[PDB]
């Protein structure tokens, strides 16, 4: 109960974080960027990250 | 690798031994001198570094935009995804060697210079038209052609295969072929056959596929089947079937024949006109070449012109073995029986009957094809005659 009531008590603050773009890959390539497709804005070549 | 262009005599000469034996000295100076550095200093620390100054210069979030203009002083003018375009000034580490209008640039997120260009797909036109290896076969199944066979040779694989023959006397190669013959003699099979034996990028059109429904399209689709054969190194264009697209070009009509004269004029304009045609070669082939453009075939624009003609006595059994080679066969046929008549039969003929025949060995269950069944094939093949008996005779 306990962890759930501080869950709730920071996720205030963890809910104003910015979200993140969903893309469609098309190749990887270089050296560890990737080409991806973000809609409707144009395409990438945005990195990847360590995990 | 932009090495000195020797531009010696060009023909195997002591001149070109000098030159040539001192790029190799100039060359053997760098390797010692390189090599003998890298083992003082490796010099890698060095190296890298560098890219990671130039992948901080170029951000994490590289965006592909589309370049449009080049001002011709690193300075150029990109157009983004949603359709903006903006002047921007053109980095020193991309290399300028690919830059073209079209091209899939990379711009930086913040500034939009450029700051380098992305590879773009290879299928222009390139995948549907080009053949790679025949199916058919190699030179061996061409069976009775011979001198065809050498005068085509002489046309498209020699200038490739020995060039210096030509350079020689000075003489530029010929620069076209046109196959002409009654229907089912080989015109497609040695065209086939030495886009299959050749080293370079041969493409075939059927002349039927440049009668396009919409205006233009068939001009549109030479001037890119053409477009996209310089762009292959060596190349050889093979359109079949011209007689859809060249005709006498009688003024006289309407409909869809202006549009198919427009196409034979911008083909005309490819094969000879104010640009010079770079390294492509052009074969064609033509049941019907009575009814072509004196334009279309004048010498300049196609030199050679072989006569393909129907088999007489003993190219007839050459095609017989050859197309009967992977079958079995019952020890009682008698191929110069069925070659003997003077029935102007073709090797396309010749085919039908030996792949009628097994067919109806195969019906009838047999292990082997006989001598009444290649027969009875050879009168159904022959069948397929028509026309009027009296009328012309
Ligand atoms: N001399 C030959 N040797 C071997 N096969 C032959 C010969 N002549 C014709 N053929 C056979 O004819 C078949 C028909 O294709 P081919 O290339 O011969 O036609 P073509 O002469 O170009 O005819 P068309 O003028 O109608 O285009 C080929 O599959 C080939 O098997
Ligand atoms: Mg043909």
């Amino acid at each position: 109960l306990n962890a759930k009531v501080r869950l709730l008590r920071e996720e205030l603050q963890l809910l104003q974080e910015q979200g993140s773009y969903v893309g469609e890959v098309v190749r990887a390539m270089d050296k560890k960027k990737v080409l991806v497709k973000v809609h409707p804005e144009g395409k990438f070549v945005v990195d990847v990250d360590k995990n | 690798a932009s090495k000195l262009p020797l531009v010696t005599p060009h023909t195997q000469c002591r001149l070109k031994l000098l030159k040539l034996e001192r790029i190799k000295d100039y060359l053997l100076m760098e390797e010692e001198f390189i090599r003998n550095q890298e083992q003082m200093k490796p010099l890698e620390e060095k190296q890298e570094e560098e890219r990671s100054k130039v992948d901080d210069l170029r951000g994490t979030p590289m965006s592909v935009g589309t370049l449009e203009e080049i001002i011709d002083d690193n300075h150029a003018i990109v157009s983004t995804s949603v359709g903006s375009e903006h002047y921007v000034s053109i980095l020193s580490f991309v290399d300028k060697d690919l830059l073209e209008p079209g091209c899939s640039v990379l711009l930086n997120h913040k500034v939009h210079a450029v700051i380098g260009v992305l590879m773009d797909d290879t299928d222009p036109l390139v995948t549907v038209m080009k053949v790679e290896k025949a199916p058919q076969e190699t030179y061996a199944d061409i069976g009775g052609l011979d001198n065809q066979i050498q005068e085509i040779k002489e046309s498209v694989e020699l200038p490739l295969t020995h060039p210096e023959y030509y350079e020689e006397m000075g003489i530029k190669p010929p620069k076209g072929v046109i196959l002409y013959g009654p229907p089912g003699t080989g015109k497609t099979l040695l065209a086939k056959a030495v886009a299959n034996q050749t080293s370079a990028t041969f493409l075939r059109v059927v002349g039927s596929e440049l009668i396009q429904k919409y205006l233009g399209d068939g001009p549109k689709l030479v001037r890119e089947l053409f477009r996209v054969a310089e762009e292959h190194a060596p190349s050889i264009v093979f359109i079949d079937e011209i007689d859809a697209i060249g005709t006498k070009r009688y003024d006289s009509n309407s409909g869809g024949e202006r549009e198919i004269q427009r196409t034979m004029l911008e083909l005309l304009n490819q094969l000879d006109g104010f640009d010079s045609r770079g390294d492509v070669k052009v074969i064609m082939a033509t049941n019907r070449i009575e009814t072509l453009d004196p334009a279309l075939i004048r010498p300049g624009r196609i030199d050679r012109k072989i006569e393909f003609p129907l088999p007489d006595e003993k190219t007839k059994k050459r095609i017989f073995q050859i197309h009967t080679s992977r079958m079995t066969l019952a020890d009682d046929v008698t191929l110069d029986d069925l070659i003997m008549a003077k029935d102007d039969l073709s090797g396309a003929d010749i085919k039908a009957i030996c792949t009628e025949a097994g067919l109806m060995a195969l019906r009838e269950r047999r292990m082997k094809v006989t001598n009444e069944d290649f027969k009875k094939s050879k009168e159904n093949v022959l069948y397929k005659k028509q026309e009027g008996t009296p009328e012309g005779l």
